């Protein structure tokens, strides 16, 4: 693979790692989710352009659509959590245990 | 000494003690997504190297 | 691992290939069908008991429908099961016939020529 | 008057009926294992002038 | 057809049946006051359905036949011995209070179901919102413990929050000495032992908790004793209320759908009355529970479901 | 053999359709008739077994066990109807249903021609027993007793399932006739050693082997009387039957894998007999008696001789009858005085003479007085052990002396002495209890009259 | 919530699952997962309260992470072989990531923390849906790629799931958490036999779904979510407690009940390979699930717990809503072992 | 209340002899109890015990003990007269056995 | 006797009863016919009769 492929894969890994380790704000983790979506878009677009697969040029648009759906879902859940606690801290979501 | 104590001690009482201790260890989590998402990260990293690096 | 998922000539959602019509259908007095009818009767009794109705006498039409439905499904279930087992045997025999080297019939030895160790019990 | 007697003691035929049904089913099961009837090296026998099978 | 999601999907809507006379009404008052007569007159004048005050055997009146059952199989508490021995060591007082709260909850569910099914108004004597005055009077007199009060508060918290409060609250005010005079004039030998402090506690609870907190949900119509016999004046006073302040105007079709699904299914209504809080006053041992349940199942119309008891003359069972 | 299976399945709806006041009568009469029918299975051959079908067969080892099961059902019915009088009709029918299901599973277990079917039935016998113990026991220890009974059994039985499916994948069949005819020796390897252990430990825990028996005193003391009867008389013999069946494929590995179990059996026989000498509970004494006798049976099965197999069969039948009788005898006193302590009610021979005679006969058969079949089995096993090694007579000899001691200790403590002064509610023995004791004891001596019917296939 | 909207959301959940099950393109499978999650999130919040909101948030975060890893594995597979068809998965790193993503979606151990929490935070109907219908899509995808699966990782996660399910279930008094740990252990059993025979996976899935449906419907019938609230059901409907006791016995795996059949067949299949140690450990561990099922049976059916006075009022009324499939579910959960050879029709 | 729960008192045990001085210990109903006694006695002692013991005593000899005795008598007679040994160490004719060729 | 309608009256719901019985009879006759044609087809294919 070229260097650009490794760079995009590294960006995906960094965004995943970012999502895995929570600080305080929920919104930061949502941003990491969007970052993973962007990295996947870039990687798929590069692969499809390189191989000249004409009918596959439309998949990244579908990916963006479902990324938007996912982001809207997350934002709605954040609105509800904030309305409950007045803060979007993940520390407050501790009513249910294992 | 034997029937009421040691035969009880080795087979059933040891089993009950071990199962209860492991149940306490496994089931007592605070329910904070931070901790077990960090656990998920550790699992993912271990999995690629331990089982993925060897194909 | 899927043994029969991709066998040539298999129709995706058929449940009963035309080849299965060459096999004898299960008899209507098949004990497996009778057990399915028993399952339906048990379902009817449990339905009576859960709804706080007289268990044995409450609804005879409902109990009849239960038994009939279980028997009706069981008949086709048994037909499909028998077809699958016939297919398995057919494939096994064809493969053994087409690979004679892997299934040799070696010489038979009588017990008067086979040396078996004797272990006394004492 | 036998109506009440029957409705009170009809549960007394279930077990004998089960016994005779079990006997019948055992005979039916025996009917499916005749592949070696009159064929063993120890009991092979020429048929009598009238009988058809050596055992049922 | 049984009301449910299918009935709501096509057709049935509650908001159309409300015809400016839905108006859940409750007529509160102290002991021996003539609140029942006023409630009956209000119901007759306004054309609403009258619900007499729920007693120990209210639930019996609505299931099977309307006839009451033995106190051992229903209630397991006595109003008379509460007056005779208010400090009995068998927990009769709080058991009676808890049973009466459950009966009031059932009656409120029945009234709400009738109103939401027909659009007709209902008049109640007391409510689940008023039942606490007797509990406070018992606790201040030392008739029940504090743990009983905590249990009552838990049950009320998980039950009374799911319904809509009455549109208008009518209160009949009668002074305590006049109440004692009326009780003496009555003749019942058990009510004579009611101390004046008990009635004073009921009155304090009413006037300092119930009316203040009820006035925020909707305006309260208070009446002295003399201005309660004139029923037509009270009714015409009710007809000129501006009811746009409580939760009732803020109810749309879906909330009414949820409430209508809740008011039927009386098992769902009574769910939280039997929570596993083990108070000695209301906890019944396994042996007695089994014996009483076996006794109950032997009643003439109780072993099976309503339409399936051939020992009270149910026919065609084997086709139902 | 559906002529026996189907009538029990008919006992089920006969019980559930009977009038509220005829369930005991109907169940008892038809159980006795089913026992009479099963009596025909004693006509066995000298060379092979009775092969009824592809699924069921009857040997000379399982026919007496089936007869014992079918005979034990009516006795349990008579023993149960006293203390279940205040129970509701539905729960009484459920109790009878549990007993009938247990009999059906036991009947099918002893005649299954395959080992996996035998496993499924021998494991299905758990559910009715556990339900009976944990639902109709008297004290709060019954829950723990049920847990002990369940898990001790399953922890032994699951490796047996693994070993059985492995054996079927290896040899192609689990049918017992094919297994016997196509037998091949076991080599000396760790895989074979663990296969032996997996095939043996479940039956060992069923006997139960000394050190693995702690579940038995709990389960047999905390159970109701019918539960104790069927636990001591039939359910312990599942281990012996299964072990004699499975040992066909374990040779020649057994020749040395039997040593730890043999030492455990002999020494723990001595230990359990000694434990019987200091026991305050009358039922626990009978339970530990069962453990000692079953240790003898384990030794007999492990040394693998014709005489030891004959002795094992005879001892299993005799012990079933004797231990069931002893449990019923103890339950009579428990129902009178509502206590299991042995020294509470004393001098009972003065108050109940005929019951004292029943006690004497039961305790005489417990100590193996000749020519009872108890002694026939014990003596055959002792002779086989002596041929195995001349030093076993010392351990065997000690056991005989100890068994007599604790049996007569039980008899003298319960029947002789002076009656306790404060107990005045000791009513005369009912006809039902006397009939129960007679139906226990008369078949024992009748079998003594013709002992080849309980000596197994090696006869 | 409007009944029409609820029905539309349920059909969208099922449409996402069916799109996963009928697609041949990896993109369509990923789309099916996205649609399923999008429709599932509001169903968990149908009865709005802070616990339901927390459960929905945790579920969304876990499943969104899982789908992100799923898409990355698909893209890596495309990079090393320009194939979109769901097949043997030509790349090993992509297969490892795919396995981890599907395990996260199913709730297999190590990623099993979310299941007890989401199950306890939602209603019994939402729990029924979550623990029955939501297992179909990841299991179907795993079945379609079973050949390229690495046994060492899948078997490790399956054994960990069985162990953790038993140990976690040992400690619970809440019924929903008990159900969740039971689900974890059964998922472990399902995935243990997947590399050897997918028919056994399907059979175990069907039997587990039947037993779970029966248990959840019995719990909804008698409105109990705690052990102590279930201890009252004997004084109101004893038949329900008896049927629940028998179903709990079936869940434990005791013969001659139907629950025993999947474990038996999986053990046989694993011994048809070499694989001797793993089934032995799996059975020994399932003994723990049997233990806490037996404790529940002790508390609800085999002993009678004390009751309250107000149960007398409940005695007078009947259950309004009736579940039409509950008797058939109970019968299928209990008395189906003699029909075992009918599993041949599954392949 | 200084109590913990509402419970029935533990009742005294009933004596079946009080209402029925000849009670047989089977049931509280005298008629049902008498018939339970009768069926138990008739079907246990009269039917199963005595008739079953007679049936077992007169079972036909399927174990072939007498057949084996007569066969052994014939064999002993034949072998004694001919001068042949009473019994042979080998139960299988060595002509039908083929030992391995080499023992070294 | 009952305080309220208890909608299932003394006569059974005749529409539901008729539908249930008709479904049962239809299924039974369909099964009989299907088994007969299956037997005929099996006998024809293998040439028994
Ligand atoms: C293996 C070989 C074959 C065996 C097959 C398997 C076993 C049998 C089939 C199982 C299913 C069938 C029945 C299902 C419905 C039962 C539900 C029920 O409640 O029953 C009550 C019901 C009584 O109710 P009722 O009469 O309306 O009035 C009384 C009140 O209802 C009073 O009722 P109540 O509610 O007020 O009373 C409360 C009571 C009520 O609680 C119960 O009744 C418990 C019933 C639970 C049903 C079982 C669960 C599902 C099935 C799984 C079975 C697994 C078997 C495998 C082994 C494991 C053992 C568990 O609860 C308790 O008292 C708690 C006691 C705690 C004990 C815990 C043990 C429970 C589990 C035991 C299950 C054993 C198997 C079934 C036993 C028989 C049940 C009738 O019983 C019956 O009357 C029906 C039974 C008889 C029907 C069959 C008769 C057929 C017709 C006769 C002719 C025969 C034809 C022969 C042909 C030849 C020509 C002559
Ligand atoms: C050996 C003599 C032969 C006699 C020929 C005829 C024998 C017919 C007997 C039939 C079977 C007996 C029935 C058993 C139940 C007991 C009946 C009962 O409940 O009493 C109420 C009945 C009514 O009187 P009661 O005023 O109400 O008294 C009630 C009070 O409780 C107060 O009652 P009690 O103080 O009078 O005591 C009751 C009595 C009854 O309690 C028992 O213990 C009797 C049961 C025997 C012991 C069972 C375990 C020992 C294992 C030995 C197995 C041998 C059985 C052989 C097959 C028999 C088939 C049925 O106990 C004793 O008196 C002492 C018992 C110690 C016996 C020592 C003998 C050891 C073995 C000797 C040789 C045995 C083999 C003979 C052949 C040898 C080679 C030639 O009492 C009597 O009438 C007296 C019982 C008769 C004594 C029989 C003792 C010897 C028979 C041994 C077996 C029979 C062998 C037959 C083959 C022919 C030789
Ligand atoms: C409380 C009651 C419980 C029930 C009792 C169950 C009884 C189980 C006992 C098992 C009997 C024997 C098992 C193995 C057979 C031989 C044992 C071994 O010690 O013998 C020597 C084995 O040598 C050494 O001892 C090696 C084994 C050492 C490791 C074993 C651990 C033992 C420690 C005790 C742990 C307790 C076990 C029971 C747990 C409760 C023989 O030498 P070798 O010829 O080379 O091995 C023979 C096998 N070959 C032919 C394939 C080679
Ligand atoms: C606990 C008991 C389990 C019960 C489970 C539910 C039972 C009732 C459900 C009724 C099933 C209806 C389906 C039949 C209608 C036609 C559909 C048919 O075309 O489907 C075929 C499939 O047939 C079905 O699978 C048969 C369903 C029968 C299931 C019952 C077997 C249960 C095991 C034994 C337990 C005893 C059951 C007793 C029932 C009362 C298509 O085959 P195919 O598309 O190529 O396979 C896809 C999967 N592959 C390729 C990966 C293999
Ligand atoms: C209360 C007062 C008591 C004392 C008074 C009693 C008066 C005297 C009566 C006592 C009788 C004395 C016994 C002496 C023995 C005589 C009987 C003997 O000769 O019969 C034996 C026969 O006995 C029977 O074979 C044994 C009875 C079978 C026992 C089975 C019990 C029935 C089933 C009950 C339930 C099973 C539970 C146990 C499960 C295994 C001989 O056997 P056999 O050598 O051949 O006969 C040769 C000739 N044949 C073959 C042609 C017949
Ligand atoms: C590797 C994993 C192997 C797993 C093996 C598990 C064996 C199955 C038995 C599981 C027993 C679990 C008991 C437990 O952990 O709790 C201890 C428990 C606490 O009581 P609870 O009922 O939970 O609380 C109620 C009041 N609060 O303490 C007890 O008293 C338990 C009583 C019953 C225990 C019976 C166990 C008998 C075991 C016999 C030997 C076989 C054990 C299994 C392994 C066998 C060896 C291969
Ligand atoms: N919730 C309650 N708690 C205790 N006692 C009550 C309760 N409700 C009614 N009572 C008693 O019922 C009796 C009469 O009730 P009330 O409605 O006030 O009089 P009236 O019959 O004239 O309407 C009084 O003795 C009153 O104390």
């Amino acid at each position: 693979m070229p260097l650009v492929y490794m760079n995009i894969i590294m960006a995906f890994a960094i965004a995943l790692a970012g999502l895995l380790m929570y600080r305080s704000h929920l919104m930061s983790s949502l941003l990491c989710l969007e970052g993973m979506m962007l990295s996947l878009f870039i990687m798929s677009t590069l692969i499809i352009l390189n191989t000249h697969f004409t009918l596959a040029n439309m998949m990244p648009i579908i990916l963006l659509v479902f990324a938007a759906c996912e982001a809207a879902l997350g934002l709605s859940l954040l609105v509800m959590v904030s309305n409950t606690y007045g803060t979007d801290y993940v520390q407050n979501l501790n009513l249910l245990q294992c | 000494l034997l029937d009421l104590i040691w035969l009880e001690t080795i087979l059933p009482k040891t089993t009950s003690f071990i199962q209860m201790k492991m149940s306490i260890m496994v089931s007592n989590q605070k329910g904070l997504i931070k901790l077990y998402f960090l656990s998920f990260l550790i699992t993912i990293m271990i999995s690629m190297t331990l089982f993925n690096y060897h194909e | 691992m899927t043994m029969m998922s991709g066998r040539p000539g298999r129709v995706p959602l058929q449940f009963l290939p035309n080849e299965a019509r060459s096999l004898p259908p299960p008899k209507l007095t098949d004990p497996r069908l009778v057990y399915m009818g028993f399952l339906g009767y048990c379902s009817g009794l449990i339905d009576n008991a859960i709804r706080r109705r007289p268990v044995v006498s409450a609804g005879l039409h409902r109990q009849l429908l239960y038994v009939t439905s279980f028997v009706f499904f069981g008949y086709y279930l048994l037909k499909r099961q028998d077809y699958m087992y016939a297919l398995r045997d057919h494939d096994m025999f064809a493969y053994v016939k087409s690979h004679p080297e892997d299934f040799p019939e070696k010489d038979k030895k009588t017990y008067g020529e086979i040396l078996e160790e004797f272990h006394p019990v004492r | 008057n036998v109506l009440q007697i029957v409705r009170d003691h009809w549960v007394h035929i279930l077990v004998p009926v089960g016994f005779v049904f079990g006997c019948y089913l055992d005979r039916r099961s025996d009917e499916k294992l005749t592949a070696f009837r009159n064929k063993s090296l120890l009991f092979k026998r020429e048929l009598r002038p009238n009988e058809e099978v050596t055992w049922k | 057809l049984q009301y449910g999601p299918l009935a709501f999907v096509l057709g049935e809507r509650t908001t159309r049946k409300l015809t400016e006379t839905s108006k859940v009404i409750t007529v509160d008052g102290n002991i021996c006051s003539g609140k029942g007569r006023l409630a009956r007159e209000i119901a007759e004048k306004l054309g609403l359905r009258h619900f007499p005050e729920a007693g120990i055997h209210y639930a019996d009146s609505t299931t099977g036949d309307g006839k009451p059952l033995d106190v051992q199989l229903s209630g397991n508490c006595s109003l008379e011995k509460f007056y005779d021995d208010p400090k009995s060591n068998d927990g009769n007082s709080y058991r009676l209070q808890s049973w009466l709260y459950a009966s009031r909850l059932l009656q409120y569910a029945d009234a709400l179901e009738h109103l939401l099914s027909t659009g007709q108004g209902v008049v109640l004597e007391r409510s689940i919102y008023s039942d606490f005055v007797f509990l406070e009077a018992m606790y201040r007199q030392g008739f029940i413990r504090k743990q009983c009060v905590e249990h009552y508060n838990e049950v009320k918290k998980v039950t009374a929050c799911e319904y809509l409060p009455p549109h208008v609250v009518v209160y009949v005010d009668v002074p305590v000495p006049e109440i004692q005079s009326r009780i003496q004039k009555k003749g019942n030998p058990h009510e004579m032992k009611i101390t004046a402090a008990y009635l004073q506690d009921i009155e304090n609870a009413y006037k300092k908790t119930f009316l203040p907190e009820m006035s925020e949900k909707c305006e309260v119509l208070q009446y002295s004793a003399r201005e309660a016999e004139d029923a037509e004046k009270v009714v015409e006073d009710i007809e000129y209320l501006k009811c746009d302040k409580g939760p009732w105007p803020d109810q749309d079709d879906r909330t009414f759908h949820r409430l209508r699904m809740l008011v039927q299914n009386k098992l769902e209504v009574l769910n939280y009355t039997t929570i596993p809080v083990y108070l000695p006053e209301i906890t019944i041992g396994a042996h007695q529970s089994d014996r009483v349940f076996q006794k109950f199942t032997e009643l003439p119309g109780r072993k099976y479901s309503p339409g399936y008891n051939e020992d009270v003359g149910d026919k065609w069972i084997w086709l139902k | 053999m559906l002529k026996i299976i189907i009538p029990t399945t008919m006992l089920l709806p006969m019980t559930w359709m009977s009038k509220h006041n005829m369930i005991w009568i109907n169940a008892t009469v038809h159980s006795l008739l089913i026992s009479l029918i099963s009596l025909s299975l004693l006509n066995q051959l000298g060379e092979n077994s009775l092969n009824f079908s592809l699924t069921f067969f009857s040997d000379s080892l399982s026919a007496p066990l089936l007869v014992l099961t079918t005979w034990l059902l009516p006795l349990m019915l008579m023993a149960s109807q006293s203390h279940l009088s205040k129970e509701t009709t539905t729960r009484k029918k459920l109790y009878i249903t549990m007993l009938i299901l247990l009999q059906l599973f036991l009947i099918m277990t002893f005649t299954a021609t395959e080992l996996i079917l035998f496993y499924i039935l021998f494991e299905a016998t758990l559910v009715p027993t556990l339900i009976i113990i944990t639902r109709w026991g008297n004290q709060t220890e019954r829950l723990n007793a049920g847990l002990y009974f369940l898990f001790y059994t399953l922890a032994g039985s699951l490796p047996l399932l693994v070993a059985l499916v492995y054996i079927q994948n290896t040899t192609g069949s689990l049918n017992f006739l094919i297994i016997h005819y196509w037998s091949h020796p076991l080599s000396n390897s760790w895989s074979n050693i663990f296969m032996w252990l997996a095939c043996i430990m479940a039956f060992m825990v069923k006997m139960p082997l000394y050190g693995l028996h702690l579940w038995l005193p709990k389960a047999h003391v905390e159970a109701p009387i019918a539960g104790s009867m069927v636990l001591a008389a039939v359910l312990l013999k599942l281990g012996g039957y299964g072990m004699m069946r499975i040992t066909t494929i374990l040779n020649p590995l057994t020749n040395y894998m039997a040593y730890p179990f043999l030492m455990l059996s002999m020494w723990g026989m001595i230990m359990t007999s000694s434990i019987c000498l200091r026991q305050t509970d009358l039922k626990s004494l009978i339970a530990y008696s069962s453990v000692s006798h079953m240790a003898l049976v384990i030794v007999a099965i492990m040394i693998q001789t014709p005489w030891s197999f004959m002795g094992a069969t005879a001892l299993m039948i005799a012990h079933g009858l004797t231990s069931s009788m002893l449990f019923c005898l103890a339950n009579t006193n428990y129902e009178r005085v509502h206590s299991r302590t042995m020294i509470l009610a004393r001098g009972l021979q003065t108050l109940l003479p005929l019951m004292a005679t029943w006690w004497l006969v039961a305790s005489l058969t417990n100590l193996a007085l000749p020519p009872s079949i108890n002694l026939i089995g014990e003596l055959f096993i002792i002779t086989a052990s002596f041929s195995w090694s001349n030093i076993t007579i010392i351990l065997m000899g000690m056991n005989m002396m100890i068994t007599a001691l604790y049996s007569l200790y039980m008899l003298i403590t319960t029947q002789r002495g002076k009656y306790t002064h404060h107990i005045n509610n000791i009513k005369p023995s009912f006809t039902r209890e006397n009939a129960l004791m007679a139906l226990h004891i008369l078949p024992l001596l009748l079998l003594t009259l013709n002992p080849k019917m309980i000596l197994g296939p090696l006869y | 919530m409007n009944p029409i909207i609820y029905t539309t959301l349920i059909m969208t959940v099922m449409s996402g699952t069916m799109l996963v099950m009928i697609s041949s393109h990896w993109l369509l499978i990923w789309i099916g997962f996205e649609m399923n999650l999008l429709a599932m999130i509001p169903v968990l919040m149908k009865n709005f309260n802070p616990r339901a909101t927390e459960a929905a948030t945790k579920y969304f975060l876990t499943q969104a992470t899982a789908s992100m890893m799923l898409m990355m594995a698909i893209i890596i597979n495309l990079l090393y072989s320009g194939q979109w068809t769901i097949t043997k998965m030509f790349n090993p790193v992509a297969m490892t990531m795919m396995t981890m993503a599907l395990a996260m979606k199913l709730g297999l151990s190590p990623f099993h923390f979310w299941v007890p929490e989401v199950t306890q935070g939602i209603s019994l109907q939402a729990g029924l849906l979550l623990l029955t219908w939501q297992k179909l899509a990841p299991l179907s995808v795993l079945c379609q790629i079973s050949q390229s699966i690495n046994p060492n990782l899948m078997l490790t996660m399956a054994m960990l799931s069985i162990l953790i399910g038993g140990w976690g279930g040992l400690n619970q008094t809440q019924l929903r958490k008990i159900m969740a740990y039971s689900s974890i252990a059964h998922m472990g059993w399902m995935t243990a036999v997947l590399p050897y025979n997918t028919t056994m996976t399907i059979l175990n899935l069907l039997i587990y779904i039947t037993m779970t449906l029966a248990m959840f419907m019995l719990l909804i019938h008698s409105s109990a979510t705690t052990t102590l609230s279930l201890s009252h059901t004997w004084n109101k409907m004893p038949v329900i407690t008896s049927l629940m006791m028998v179903t709990l016995l079936s869940m434990g795996g005791l013969p001659p009940l139907s629950g025993f059949m999947p474990k038996w067949m999986i053990i046989q299949e694993m011994t048809k390979n070499e694989s001797i140690i793993m089934p032995t450990l799996m059975a020994m561990t399932a003994l723990l699930n049997l233990y806490f099922y037996m404790r529940l049976a002790y508390s609800s059916s085999l002993t009678m717990f004390p009751s309250t006075n107000n149960m007398k009022m409940k005695w007078q009324f009947e259950h309004t809503k009736q579940m039409k499939l509950l008797p058939t579910m109970i019968v299928l959960s209990t008395l189906v072992l003699p029909m075992t050879p009918a599993l041949s029709s599954l392949n | 209340p200084t109590i913990r729960l509402q419970e029935d008192p533990d009742p005294e045990d009933e004596n079946l002899y009080e209402k029925n001085p000849d009670s047989h210990g089977y049931d509280k109903d005298p008629i049902v109890d008498l018939w339970n006694m009768r069926v138990v006695f008739f079907f246990g002692f009269s039917i199963v015990l005595v008739l079953g013991s007679t049936f077992v005593a007169y079972l036909p000899d399927y174990r072939m003990q007498e057949w084996a005795r007569r066969e052994a008598e014939r064999l002993v007679k034949y072998r004694e007269a001919n001068g042949l040994p009473l019994m042979e160490s080998n139960c299988f004719d060595p002509n039908k056995i083929q030992l391995p060729e080499d023992e070294d | 006797k009952f305080y309220i309608r208890e909608p299932p009256h003394g006569s059974p719901d005749w529409l539901k009863v008729g539908l249930t019985l008709g479904t049962s009879v239809f299924l039974w006759i369909y099964l009989i016919k299907q088994h007969k044609e299956d037997v005929l087809e099996y006998k024809r294919r293998n040439g028994l009769e």
